[PDB]
């Protein structure tokens, strides 16, 4: 009844649980992780390749909340933290393109 | 083997941190920024050019100086949707089943 | 001759006396530097110039310490700023 | 190293005579500009000089 | 309606966020089980450090009523540290969730007095440590602001140095603590503003002649500085 | 110019004093005497069009 | 009048060019020009450092042991707009004192306008003597002089 909402916060502790296991060494942890996020979504799966298309205000709007929420630049050379990347930011661009963000404090 | 890290050498430790499964790029730590001032500003200097609060917030604008974007999202663009194809397809991946494509992408991003 | 108590001497001595000429040359260097020093010195500077010390930079465009004077692009009554 | 002592006592003396009188005369220079800088801002000074009772800039009210 | 079904895939799939929830939950997906953080080290109150105080070792005392249970610093670490990430490094230090020190004023002009006469601030007493991410985010926008202030600068680089190692030492929660740290690159920063100025303005001074026993040993080398 | 120079000194010292790194006016006030320092050798006419 | 004003400011300006284009060991040259500044002065209440800036040249050259300090501050006073700030007292007493004006007291960090003497104290064991006897008065450090231990001699102070 909420599932945006729970498949964001989700993620969100996945991904942290990711972080957390490659700080203290754990394949088998930080698979799991990988492997529980999320990637039967449809709405998210087709607005991927539209957020790898978009361009100017809502790419730098939804480039904004992903620094918000994961500001460490990611290894280019890691392709599991490439993936879930790509998968956190297309699923903001579906919330924004649904209904777009208000960043500012200032608002009426 | 991995030893305790004083306090005085944290600051070293921020940008040049020990190696993991999952590192950051360490040449780009010093480029990961994000303004708690930028909207603060914007209003500051829009309202002393002249502009009211509401004109304000519509020419508003996100923060372009943020974090840059992984090269590749642009480079690996297909090897990226196909994995995440068989990642939708086969349940994450579990027992070893988009290894051809996360190789594949291993392989051109690293070069031995 | 010579023996093991005497390593040290023989040591030093090859090592050393083979310097000497060097050692000579070196100060007979330093006293013709100073030599010069002191003819420019009463031939006449724009600014003045430190003796004992290893490298004079200074002139009308030039500080003390080698970066370009402050204030110099105009011309004062007093003369030289310095 | 007697004759060269003796030069250099000399020559020490005049350098450390020289070198005060340089750095004063930067010293003056300096000020000098200083004072030409004051004289081109004192005509900005309005008719009458400032009003040193008030302020300036009245920024809000007062009620 | 059951509320939240599709938000605890932690739990539906056993991942452990935390090799302490790996041990409650007993996931068992840690392979080097876990350590746990003692409560000294994960809560406790300010304390005074110096062996020159006579208060040493002993809680800090507020106007306010306070826990004096003191946050105890890891002084016999074991050998292996298998994170030696800043994550796990901080709190060999501080308590992550900040001290357990902080006032709840019964009304607002107790709040000023104490602030007033240098007692309180929010910034100290409500707030937690700051993340590693949060401190290399702050250190890169006061490098860029310092880089535009002006370039051609020598103490440019120490000034960051010195923002750099009060973030890293959390001075905003330990200020005392953490100027202990940095002074010395605020010493660093005060030479290198001297050095700088007479540079500009040409400042030297007469050297002497050469000393008689400048080398100790004629076959010494006498190596030339600037 | 020594003493438009050391004009441009005296605004840039005392703004630097008065303003520190918080505060949002000191990169603006730093760049615009900047540019001053640039174009001190010309006059106020030609100035302004890149100072502005 | 302003004719006349631009004029002398114009002379004065060549006069400082040409100073500076001599140089200060050749001042005596631009002797020319006093004969017009002067008048200048007198008209217009104005003031150009002529005595001050020839007397510091000529120090300069066969300085005093002072190094000239006087002339110079003389001069830096001078040149200022307004007026000199600082001045020195003129007195029938021998030593001369270090004065400032009243107008700009506020300026200064200052109870008084006597900012002291010009030249430095004598060397005297009187006054050493006193100075420490105030320091020892305004600290009142019971310890002072204090000697918990005391080599064993018949001289009364061993060593020094
Ligand atoms: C048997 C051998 C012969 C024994 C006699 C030898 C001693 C002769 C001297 C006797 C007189 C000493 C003075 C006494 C008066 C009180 C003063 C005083 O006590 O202070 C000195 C000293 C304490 O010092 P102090 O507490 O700081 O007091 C203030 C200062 O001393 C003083 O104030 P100051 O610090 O400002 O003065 C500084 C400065 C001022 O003076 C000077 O600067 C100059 C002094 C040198 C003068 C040079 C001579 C002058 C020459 C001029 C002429 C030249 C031309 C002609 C000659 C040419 C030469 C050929 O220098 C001195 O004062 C130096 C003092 C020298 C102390 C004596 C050193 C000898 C120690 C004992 C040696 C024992 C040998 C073995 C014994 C074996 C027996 C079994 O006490 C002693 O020296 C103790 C002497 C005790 C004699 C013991 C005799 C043995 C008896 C057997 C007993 C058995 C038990 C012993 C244990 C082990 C047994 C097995
Ligand atoms: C053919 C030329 C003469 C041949 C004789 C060579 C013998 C010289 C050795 C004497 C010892 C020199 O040792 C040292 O060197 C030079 C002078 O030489 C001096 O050095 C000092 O004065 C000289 C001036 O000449 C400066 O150039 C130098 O910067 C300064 O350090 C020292 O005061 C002296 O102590
Ligand atoms: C009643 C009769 C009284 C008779 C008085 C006799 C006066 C004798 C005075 C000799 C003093 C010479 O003093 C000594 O000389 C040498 C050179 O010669 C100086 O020079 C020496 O040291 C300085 C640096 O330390 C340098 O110049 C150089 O390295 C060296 O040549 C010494 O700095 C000085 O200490």
């Amino acid at each position: 009844s909420s599932p945006h909402m729970d498949r964001l916060l989700g993620d969100l502790k996945l991904l942290a649980a990711y972080d957390s296991a490659a700080g203290w060494q754990e394949p088998k942890a930080m698979e799991s992780a990988f492997q529980s996020l999320s990637w039967d979504d449809a709405d998210v799966l087709k607005a991927l390749p539209q957020y790898l298309n978009c361009r100017g205000e809502q790419k730098r709007r939804v480039d904004f909340a992903y620094a918000a929420l994961c500001p460490r630049p990611v290894d280019e050379k890691d392709p599991k933290q490439t993936l879930m990347s790509l998968w956190m930011k297309a699923r903001l661009f579906s919330y924004d393109q649904k209904h777009p963000f208000v960043l500012s404090p200032f608002a009426a | 083997a991995a030893s305790t890290i004083p306090i005085s050498q944290w600051p070293s430790l921020l940008y040049a941190p020990p190696s993991s499964p999952a590192n950051p790029a360490v040449e780009a730590l010093p480029e990961m920024q994000f303004d708690d001032l930028h909207y603060p500003r914007q209003m500051l200097l829009c309202r002393g050019a002249g502009y009211s609060l509401e004109q304000c917030n519509r020419m508003a604008q996100p923060d372009a100086r943020v974090t840059p974007e992984n090269p590749a999202e642009k480079l690996l663009k297909e090897e990226a949707v196909a994995a995440i194809a068989c990642l939708s397809q086969r349940e994450g991946g579990k027992d070893e089943q988009c290894r051809y494509y996360i190789e594949r992408m291993y392989k051109l991003a690293n070069k031995e | 001759s010579t023996s093991p108590g005497l390593a040290f001497a023989n040591l030093t001595l090859l090592l050393d006396v083979p310097q000497l000429p060097a050692i000579w040359a070196v100060n007979a260097w330093r006293e013709l530097n100073g030599l010069f020093t002191e003819m420019k010195t009463l031939a006449g500077t724009s600014d003045l110039l430190y003796p004992s010390n290893r490298y004079n930079p200074q002139n009308e465009k030039t500080n003390r310490m080698g970066r370009p004077r402050k204030y110099n692009h105009g011309e004062w009554m007093f003369g030289n700023s310095y | 190293q007697g004759i060269k002592t003796v030069y250099a006592s000399c020559r020490y003396r005049k350098l450390n005579e020289r070198e005060i009188i340089s750095d004063r005369y930067t010293w003056l220079h300096e000020r000098m500009l200083e004072d030409e800088v004051e004289r081109v801002l004192l005509e900005q000074v309005p008719a009458g000089g400032f009003d040193k009772t008030r302020p300036g800039l009245l920024l809000g009210p007062s009620t | 309606s059951i509320l939240g079904a599709e938000a605890f895939p932690e739990l539906l799939s056993k991942v452990p966020l935390n090799p302490q929830m790996d041990e409650d939950k007993h996931f068992n997906k840690y392979k080097w089980g876990n350590e746990p953080i003692p409560v000294n080290r994960r809560t406790g109150s300010r304390m005074n450090s110096s062996i020159y105080d006579n208060r040493n070792h002993e809680a800090v005392r507020h106007p306010w009523s306070t826990d004096a249970r003191t946050f105890h610093p890891n002084d016999n670490p074991e050998a292996d540290r298998i994170n030696t990430q800043y994550s796990n490094m901080v709190s060999d230090s501080f308590p992550e969730g900040g001290f357990s020190d902080a006032p709840r004023f019964s009304s607002n002009w107790e709040r000023l007095l104490a602030y007033h006469h240098g007692l309180y601030s929010p910034e100290k007493f409500n707030s937690t440590t700051k993340t590693a991410d949060e401190i290399r985010l702050a250190v890169n926008d006061f490098a860029a602001k310092v880089h535009a202030d002006d370039p051609k600068n020598a103490c440019k680089y120490l000034m960051i140095e010195e923002f750099k190692c009060l973030q890293s030492a959390q001075a905003r929660i330990d200020p005392q603590g953490a100027a202990t740290k940095c002074v010395k690159w605020f010493n660093e920063w005060r030479q290198c503003a001297w050095d700088q100025e007479k540079m500009v303005k040409g400042y030297n001074y007469i050297e002497d002649r050469r000393a008689r026993k400048h080398k100790p040993y004629i076959g010494a080398p006498d190596l030339q500085y600037s | 110019v020594d003493a438009r120079e050391m004009k441009v000194d005296m605004y840039e010292k005392l703004f630097k004093q008065a303003a520190d790194l918080e505060n949002p006016c000191r990169m603006p006030g730093v760049a615009y005497l900047r540019c001053l320092r640039d174009t001190l050798t010309e006059t106020q006419s030609a100035r302004r069009s890149s100072c502005l | 009048a302003p004719h006349q004003r631009a004029a002398c400011e114009q002379l004065h300006s060549e006069y400082k060019q040409c100073l500076a284009k001599n140089g200060r060991t050749h001042f005596s040259a631009c002797t020319d020009f006093h004969s017009k500044l002067r008048a200048c002065e007198n008209m217009l209440g104005t003031s150009y450092c002529i005595d001050e800036g020839i007397n510091l040249m000529k120090c300069t050259k066969n300085p005093d042991p002072s190094f000239c300090a006087k002339e110079f501050v003389a001069m830096r006073e001078c040149n200022r707009p307004q007026g000199p700030h600082l001045v020195l007292s003129s007195s029938p007493s021998s030593p001369p004192h270090y004065e400032l004006r009243p107008e700009v007291k506020h300026l200064y960090n200052v109870d008084s306008t006597d900012l002291g003497s010009a030249v430095a104290p004598v060397r005297s064991k009187e006054q050493l003597d006193r100075v420490a006897d105030s320091l020892k008065a305004d600290l009142n450090l019971p310890g002072y002089g204090h000697i918990p231990y005391k080599w064993e001699s018949l001289r009364p102070n061993p060593g020094a």
